[PDB]
């Protein structure tokens, strides 16, 4: 098959990205995936003569044995963003988030079978290291399209597009979107015929080598930033719900707070009760009734890149808000629970993005509340999806943690 | 010298960037001497070839004599070559750590003879290694060669050479896979489980192979006899430790003398537990030059004896039994100093290291604790490709107190409370709730950016009020500064509210030390205390008492 040339962003070359350290099993279970990718011509040693590198990994992916390879192309994908994203870019069907039932598929192996472009190859390089440093890497690069690497489902359109058809004809009203390795696959039947179309779907994808789980969009509406109710309300319980109903606007249009406000003047006591005018029940009321509403004035821009934020909240809770610029939220939720603290947040952000995938095609460059060494020596511990999202590490601020509890 | 057989590494200059044309400069003629028969004899056994000017590049030649003797060394300056050759990928991303070797019953150095010039270089490369030999002044054409092998000094020599040494061992190793060999620059280390028998028979069939491949090396009799020394340590058949470390006897220091001592302690760490250095590092700060004597402090004087009572008389590291467990322990040694050991077996060390890092403006024994524990983890993936099992001086209870309630994830591997004072503690507690008949103080801080003056108060619910000024601070000062009076002037049961966010985030963490004077003193005071509440408001918004020690603060700063 004759290949499609690939070239990089202009004065800028390949990734050359260290290769963080793995345990003995999963070095292990590398060499052998190695051994047999090679043996199958998918991939050959390289010398010394490549200095490019790009991490490898080894993951599970929910309830497996099979040690599976997964490859960090974060830093090549920035590096031939040009040719993935406008050149050969794939639409994002907005009807995608609407359907009752989006099954993701993985659809990676059928990048194996289209070779890769000659001259691209050596930019994807990556290293098999050894214990203690007693031996050299082991070095290889693709000889054929690489899982991971966003290049591969850019190529393999058109293929993809050949395979669907007969599918996509007879279904005019299942959405099918690929991004990535995967292929999202949402409709509007009963759950059964769903999971039937899927099934008759899986036997088509089947003819051509390709070998699901499940998601209900249409209903993931609102985390309300939400207020207390209660009779009786301490100087301190008022303080706070001052501090949190006024960090609440700033990117809730309108948001009251002088009636509350009134209330406490002079300097009293914390733990003194006070009655209340209720007109101040008037502002938090409609504070409320707008605090669960959509934010008014705020879309998806598709030039600018997508930020996640997380805070922890203990007894196995999380938050988290994705926005595009501070405090203009297009989404906010929680996610929630023999379960620590790094496995749970490697779940939240692999839901978050994968929602985040669903609803816009790209995903979030996400801010930890985690130690960058933790972070890095722990997550493929608990790792399932075949992509990798962005990361920064955080100090949450005391207060976000509380404003959004 | 034989020149290996094996396959050539394609090389490629930088895109869109030529060979070098750096011009020859006029010789002695001693040197220009000595180069012919350098050059001749090099010829002769292949190493470099004639060429016409029909090839345009060139690289500087020179000669040097010799450190004491009288023999003639070539020098070729390849720096512009260099800067136009490739990148190559790094030669060897990490050493092997001593403590990670596992035990052989007998093993052998082998070293190559002449390494770069028993390898060939790209035939299409060559041209561009173009020197010339001048004649006697300006006239006659000087004599030019090019190599053929790889240059002394050019980038690719060592990554070629390795990568040749690799592809050359894969097989023998492949059918072999019980010896183990370790490549290190034109050394080989070789040990097996073999008993001397057929070690020597085996190390034999490795020297044919290694000689049908164009590389020599040493025989019986030849070989280094153990310790080996290297990359600084000395192998033992049993052990391992560093090499000799002598602290001098000196009346006088320099800050080079300290910095070198700073240099062997901290190598000397990593078998010799408790070795301290902060005092002797605390000198070098705001540094003079290398040659000005240092005062030893009296700190730096304990320290530096208790040193030299460690190292008094030697100690050592063992190998590692892959069939048996990792054991880790930590000690913390004082100031932020963490030390600890990790073995297998109760007591005999693989090895030992210290963390001290300053993590931080504010931090507590907790957060470091756990820092030192993340170090200490990764080190273990790197060496033994798994974590060893953690034994800390902190109550489960606490560690679950703390991890539970702070905002920021958290993890630790397995571990078990061991009882070595000094334990990890929390030195206090805020409160989730405002104390009841305590007072409230509503404390407040200003500072004018211009003459850098500020204010801070308070003014608390039974009439009580104060306010101080400060000259030359900042917001962030007079925000400490007024918690720090609240503090002062409330006796044991308190609650206070800040608008400083601030304040309360360093607070909220439990600090138990930090860089700031002032945020020390504030823990002395949270530690007297025996029920403290803090809590937050937004400032500028009239509310409770905050709009007064406001009003108070700011008449005179803004
Ligand atoms: N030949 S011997 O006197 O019996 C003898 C046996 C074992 C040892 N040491 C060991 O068993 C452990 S170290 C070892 O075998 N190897 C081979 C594996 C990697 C490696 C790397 C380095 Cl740097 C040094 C050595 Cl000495 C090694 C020594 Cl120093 C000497």
């Amino acid at each position: 098959i004759e290949t499609v040339p690939v070239k990089l962003k202009p004065g800028m070359d390949g990734p050359k990205v260290k290769q963080w350290p793995l345990t003995e099993e999963k070095i292990k279970a590398l060499v052998e995936i190695c051994t047999e990718m090679e043996k199958e011509g998918k991939i050959s040693k390289i010398g010394p003569e490549n200095p490019y590198n790009t991490p490898v990994f080894a993951i599970k992916k929910k309830d497996s044995t099979k040690w599976r390879k997964l490859v960090d192309f974060r830093e090549l994908n920035k590096r031939t963003q040009d040719f993935w994203e406008v050149q050969l870019g794939i639409p994002h069907p907005a009807g995608l988030k609407k359907k009752k039932s989006v099954t993701v598929l993985d659809v990676g192996d059928a990048y194996f079978s289209v070779p890769l472009d000659e001259d691209f190859r050596k930019y994807t390089a990556f290293t098999i290291p050894s214990i203690n440093n007693e031996t050299p890497g082991i070095r290889y690069q693709y000889n054929v399209l690489p899982q991971g690497w966003k290049g591969s489902p850019a190529i393999f359109q058109s293929s993809m597009t050949k395979i669907l058809e007969p599918f996509r004809k007879q279904n005019p009203d299942i959405v099918i979107y690929q991004y990535m390795d995967d292929l999202y696959v949402g409709s509007d039947l009963e759950i059964g015929q769903h999971r039937t179309k899927i099934e008759e779907l899986r036997q088509h994808l089947l003819r051509w080598g390709l070998t699901g789980y499940e998601l209900h969009p249409d209903k993931w509406t609102v985390q309300p930033i939400v207020l207390p109710e209660k009779d009786s309300w301490t100087v301190n319980d008022i303080q706070k719900l001052v501090g949190k109903l006024n960090w609440a606007s700033q990117i809730y249009p309108g948001i009251k707070v002088r009636q509350l406000c009134k209330l406490l003047r002079g300097t009293k006591a914390l733990t003194e009760v006070i009655p209340l005018t209720e007109e101040a029940e008037l502002e938090l009321a409609e504070n409320r009734e707008i605090l669960k509403e959509p934010v008014h004035g705020v879309y998806y821009d598709p030039s600018k890149d997508l930020i996640a934020e997380i805070q922890k909240q203990g007894q196995g809770q999380w938050t988290y808000q994705i926005y595009q610029e501070p405090f203009k939220n297009l989404k906010t939720g929680k996610y929630a629970r023999h379960t620590n603290d790094v496995k749970q947040l490697t779940e939240a952000v692999q839901k978050i993005t994968t929602e985040s995938i669903v609803i816009w095609g790209k995903t979030p460059k996400f801010k930890l509340p985690i130690q960058k060494e933790t972070w890095e020596t722990w997550w493929t511990e608990y790792w399932q999806a075949t992509w990798i999202p962005e990361w920064e590490f955080v100090n949450t601020p005391p207060l976000v943690k509380l404003w959004y509890q | 010298s034989p020149i290996s057989p094996i396959e050539t590494v394609p090389v490629k200059l930088k895109p869109g960037m030529d060979g070098p044309k750096v011009k020859q400069w006029p010789l002695t003629e001693e040197k220009i001497k000595a180069l012919v028969e350098i050059c001749t004899e090099m010829e002769k056994e292949g190493k470099i070839s004639k060429i016409g000017p029909e090839n345009p590049y060139n690289t500087p030649v020179f000669a040097i004599k010799k450190k004491d003797s009288t023999k003639w060394r070539k020098l070729v300056d390849f720096r512009e070559l260099n800067k136009r050759t490739q990148d190559f990928w790094e030669v060897q991303l990490g050493i092997p750590h001593p403590a990670g070797l596992k035990k052989k019953k007998s093993v052998t150095v082998l070293d190559v003879g002449d390494a770069y010039f028993s390898v060939p270089l790209d035939e299409d490369f060559r041209k561009y290694t173009a020197f010339t030999i001048p004649s006697i002044n300006n006239e006659t054409p000087g004599i030019r060669y090019q190599y053929n092998v790889l240059p002394q000094g050019w980038k690719g020599s060592p990554a070629i050479f390795q990568s040749s040494m690799t592809k050359i061992l894969e097989p023998f190793r492949k059918q072999n896979p019980d010896i183990v060999i370790y490549q290190y620059m034109d050394d080989l280390y070789v040990g097996s489980d073999l008993e001397i028998g057929q070690h020597r028979t085996k190390i034999e069939e490795l020297r044919q192979h290694l000689l049908r491949w164009g590389l020599t090396t040493p025989d019986k009799k030849h070989q280094k006899e153990p310790p080996f020394l290297w990359m600084g340590y000395e192998l033992h058949p049993d052990k391992w430790t560093v090499q000799p470390i002598v602290l001098p006897e000196k009346d006088s220091w320099t800050v080079n003398d300290i910095q070198k001592l700073v240099g062997k302690l901290n190598w000397a760490s990593q078998i010799y537990p408790g070795i301290k250095v902060r005092q002797l590092c605390k000198l070098l700060r705001g540094t003079k030059a290398l040659t000005e004597v240092i005062p030893l402090t009296e700190e730096a004087e304990l320290e530096l004896a208790e040193n030299r009572e460690i190292l008094k008389e030697p100690v050592h590291g063992v190998y590692y039994d892959p069939s048996k467990d990792l054991i880790a322990e930590i000690q913390k040694q004082g100031q932020g100093q963490w030390t600890y050991q990790i073995y297998q077996e109760p007591f005999k060390n693989l090895k030992t290291g210290k963390y001290a890092r300053m993590r931080g403006a504010h931090t507590n024994d907790v957060k470091q604790l756990t820092e030192a524990v993340q170090k200490i983890t990764t080190e273990s993936i790197v060496i033994w490709g798994k974590t060893p099992k953690f034994k800390l001086p902190i109550q489960k209870e606490t560690w679950e107190t703390w991890w539970t309630e702070y905002w920021q994830a958290t993890w630790i591997p397995e571990w078990e409370f061991v009882n070595t004072p000094p334990l990890v503690k929390l030195w206090y507690q805020l409160e989730k709730e405002p104390i009841v008949g305590a007072e409230t103080f509503y404390v407040d801080g200003a500072a004018n950016r211009e003459t850098k003056l500020g204010k801070a108060g308070y003014v608390t619910n039974r009439g009580r009020q104060k306010v101080v000024t400060l000259t030359d601070t900042t917001n962030q000062k007079t925000e400490l500064q007024a918690i720090y009076l609240a503090l002062q002037d409330s006796g044991l049961e308190v609650n206070i509210v800040t608008d400083s966010q601030y304040a309360l985030g360093i607070i909220q963490a439990q600090p138990d030390q930090s860089e700031s004077e002032l945020v020390n003193q504030i823990i002395e005071q949270l530690i007297k205390k025996e029920k403290v509440y803090l809590a937050w408001v937004p400032a500028h918004k009239g509310i409770g008492g905050n709009e007064q020690v406001d009003k108070l603060v700011s008449a005179g700063i803004r």
